[PDB]
C-alpha cells in the first residue's frame, strides 16, 4: 500500500 | 527463544526509505531482508536496489508499481544471479527499463524459505535465528496511516486479505512481563516521517493480528 511522506 | 530481539541494535537494517507514489512495497520488504542476510554473512550494510527489482522482475509474477509478492523478488534475484546496488540503480518510484548490471551486484540469493503461514510461533522463531524477515500485512486503514505511538490494534484488520509488505525487524514487550504486551517490531517504507521514525509496533500473539505471520519468508545465502 501507499502513502508516502 | 530470546524474550525481545531487535536487529536494528546489531547493524542489520538500513535506514528507513520512502516508496513514494509507487506500489512498491514488496520491493522493500524484500530489499530489507537481504540486507540483513548479506550484512549477517559478510559484516558489511549496503542498500539495496528496489527500483532493480521494480524494473527487472515481471517474468517472475511481480507487477512494478502496480504489485508484487517477496517471494517472487527473492525468485528472481536467484534466476538472475545477483541484485544491485541502490547507489549503483536508484530508486525514482515508476516503471523503467530493466537496467541490471552484473559488475554492481551486491547480493545474491539461492532461493527462499518459508514460515509456516499463520504460525506466530513460527515466526518468532525465524526472527531469533536469522535476522529480519519479509511479511505481508493488512495496512488499508486509517488507524495505519496515522499510527504514532503503542502497540497497534485495529478491529478491522483482516489476518487473510492483505495489501502490503513490511519487515519484521524485532520484537518485544511492555513491562516486567515477558508473557503479555507483546509486540512485532515492524519497517515500513513510508519515510522516517511516518509513523515512529518510520516503524511501528504491531500487537503480537494477537491471533495473527493484521495477518504478519499469514505470509512471511527470507532469502537464502
Ligand atoms: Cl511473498
Ligand atoms: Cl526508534
Amino acid at each position: 500500500a501507499v502513502a508516502e511522506k | 527463544l530470546p524474550k525481545s530481539v531487535d536487529w536494528r541494535k546489531k547493524g542489520y537494517v538500513t535506514p528507513v526509505k520512502n516508496q513514494k507514489q509507487c506500489g512498491s512495497a514488496w520491493a522493500f520488504s524484500a530489499t530489507g531482508a537481504l540486507e540483513g542476510q548479506m550484512f549477517r554473512k559478510t559484516g558489511k550494510l549496503v542498500s539495496l536496489s528496489e527500483q532493480n527489482l521494480v524494473d527487472c522482475s515481471r517474468p517472475q509474477g511481480n507487477q512494478g508499481c502496480n504489485g508484487g509478492f517477496m517471494a517472487r523478488a527473492f525468485q528472481y534475484v536467484k534466476e538472475n544471479g545477483g541484485l544491485d546496488s541502490e547507489e549503483s540503480y536508484p530508486y525514482v518510484a515508476v516503471d523503467e527499463i530493466c537496467k541490471y548490471r552484473p559488475e554492481n551486484s551486491v547480493a545474491q540469493d539461492t532461493g527462499f524459505t518459508v514460515v509456516a503461514p499463520g504460525k506466530e510461533k513460527a515466526l518468532m522463531k525465524a526472527v531469533a535465528t536469522v535476522g529480519p524477515i519479509s511479511v505481508a500485512m493488512d495496512a488499508g486503514h486509517s488507524s495505519f496511516q496515522f499510527y504514532k505511538s503503542g502497540i497497534y490494534f485495529e478491529p478491522d484488520c483482516s489476518s487473510k486479505n492483505l495489501d502490503h509488505g513490511v519487515l519484521v525487524v524485532g520484537y518485544g514487550f511492555e513491562g516486567a512481563n515477558s508473557q503479555n504486551s507483546k509486540y512485532w517490531l515492524v519497517k515500513n517504507s513510508w519515510g522516517p516521517e511516518w509513523g515512529s521514525n518510520g516503524y511501528v509496533k504491531i500487537a503480537k500473539d494477537k491471533n495473527n493480528h493484521c495477518g504478519i505471520a499469514t505470509a512471511a519468508s527470507y532469502p537464502n545465502v
